[PDB]
């Protein structure tokens, strides 16, 4: 139970970025973390994951 | 520990008798890999080719049915635990 | 010498007009799976179908103009509902298919006429409103 | 390899990314005569001559031609050691240089000037070799036609020529545009590809 959630948990965060790369660039929560301003991929993984 | 996952959907097709048959550490069948095994996954379009590196837990088996992004292999204190 | 020299499917993809991902006609089955009986226990399909509370697929906006671009032509799917990857390429090009029908308003405007056009916000107005009724009146 | 000294003053001395190139050079006002019987191939500002590596039939006849380069930018940002150290760096790496004959070796100050675009011959840097261009022709007329009409298109890394008419010139921006179309579609379905809906789904 604890390692099948947490591979489950760990691919949502690795294609979270490819997602948004290719459909969408401009989405703003992507330009918000993607930028560098404010924000990592570790939170928004929280709010879309 | 990385995991490998399928890229396409297919049907798995690989030889049983290169691999050792072992149990995971969740309590399932699997076979054990020691070589540079190739797996086949036949898809719609195209027969694609999946190497699995050696040291590797093969949880899937021959002619099994696989969707993409189903993870089909896997590479790689004292708790007391009551019941 | 011989330096010098004098001279459906697989079009719609090359122009990138609607057409399946895969070829229809290019395409084979998966042949036959394991049946359950030559099967370990865990990758067996459960004899009853499982509550999930995930069975249900998401509603999005996507899914809405996807299907009302359908109903009007501008775009073809595969079948009735658009599926997941259908949605996500309607995710990458949406602002596309939006420009065109904001240029095909204009130029119904620029034909049509002010009159004609923004009648449809007058439901009062009785009086026909054509370019010939407005060049008469 | 070989084992004397040339002379540079009767050479055509063109300069590449990983070799210096050397043609004998025929006395003529205008330097572009090119004699092909005797070449030299040496690395960047060495005077070890070797004889180049020759992939196709060489004129034996002295012929005019017109020298143009192929090659790419390498705009860098060095890094800053001394005060008023550049920001940048731009320098031209030639990796490719294109010889094209005149018609009927015609000066370039003759008013009934053009190009021969079926006799090219191609020098490239990294395998110091030197080779004859396939040239392939779609403008009607043949081998006799008006040469003032007729446009050479190179693609593929100086590997493809082709002559069209100048009517169907195409833009710049029409050909970045189809090559970020073709690249961007790909991608686009390497990366649908890995949904599990992919084979029952349309592209728009």
């Amino acid at each position: 139970s604890i390692e099948i959630w947490y591979a489950t948990s760990e691919y949502l965060r690795q294609e979270m970025n490819p997602n948004f790369r290719m459909t969408d660039p401009f989405n703003p929560v992507h330009m918000m973390s993607f930028s560098g301003a404010r924000g990592n991929a570790s939170q928004v993984h929280q709010l879309v994951g | 520990a990385e995991h490998v996952r399928a890229p396409y959907n297919g049907k798995i097709k690989f030889n049983e008798d290169l691999v050792h048959p072992t149990r995971t550490r969740h309590g399932h069948p699997a076979f054990l890999c020691y070589i540079d095994l190739s797996v086949i996954i036949e898809s719609e379009d195209i027969i694609h080719s999946v190497t699995i590196p050696p040291k590797s837990f093969l949880l899937v088996q021959n002619d099994q049915y696989v969707e993409s992004e189903q993870v089909i292999a896997e590479i790689r204190e004292r708790v007391r635990k009551y019941i | 010498n011989g330096f010098v020299v004098y001279n459906g499917f697989e079009l719609d993809k090359k122009l990138g007009r609607p057409h399946p991902f895969i070829d229809p006609t290019k395409k084979k089955q998966i042949e036959t799976t394991l049946t359950s009986d030559e099967s370990w226990w865990n990758w067996r399909k459960p004899e009853k179908e499982q509550w999930s509370r995930w069975q249900r697929r998401r509603p999005d906006v996507e899914t809405v103009f996807l299907k009302a671009m359908a109903e009007t032509g501008q775009v073809k799917l595969y079948g009735k509902e658009p599926t997941l990857t259908e949605t996500s390429l309607y995710r990458a090009r949406r602002h596309l298919f939006k420009e065109e029908r904001l240029q095909a308003e204009r130029e119904r405007l620029a034909k049509e006429g002010p009159m004609a056009f923004y009648s449809e916000w007058v439901k009062a107005w009785k009086r026909d409103t054509s370019r010939e009724a407005v060049q008469k009146h | 390899v070989v084992d004397y000294r040339i002379n540079e003053d009767e050479f055509h001395k063109i300069s590449l990314l990983d070799c210096d190139f050397f043609i004998r050079k025929p006395p003529d006002p205008d330097n572009d005569v090119y004699d092909f019987r005797e070449m030299y191939v040496t690395p960047p500002d060495t005077d070890i001559y070797s004889v180049p590596r020759v992939l196709a039939p060489m004129p034996q006849k002295y012929i005019r031609c017109a020298m143009s380069d192929y090659g790419c930018y390498d705009v860098t940002e060095p890094p800053i050691d001394a005060p008023r150290d550049p920001l940048y760096k731009s320098e031209r790496e030639i990796s490719k240089v294109f010889l094209t004959k005149h018609y009927r070796n015609r000066r370039l100050n003759d008013p009934e000037f053009v190009l021969d675009f079926e006799e090219i011959y191609v020098i490239d840097s990294k395998t110091k070799s030197i080779t004859r261009a396939r040239v392939l022709v779609t403008v009607p007329g043949g081998r006799k036609r008006d040469r003032k009409d007729d446009l050479l298109v190179i693609r593929d890394n100086g590997n493809s020529f082709k002559i069209i008419h100048v009517g169907e010139r195409d833009d710049p921006t029409t050909v970045i545009e189809r090559e970020e179309w073709t690249k961007t579609r790909e991608d686009m379905e390497k990366h649908l590809r890995k949904l599990r809906d992919f084979s029952v789904s349309n592209w728009f």
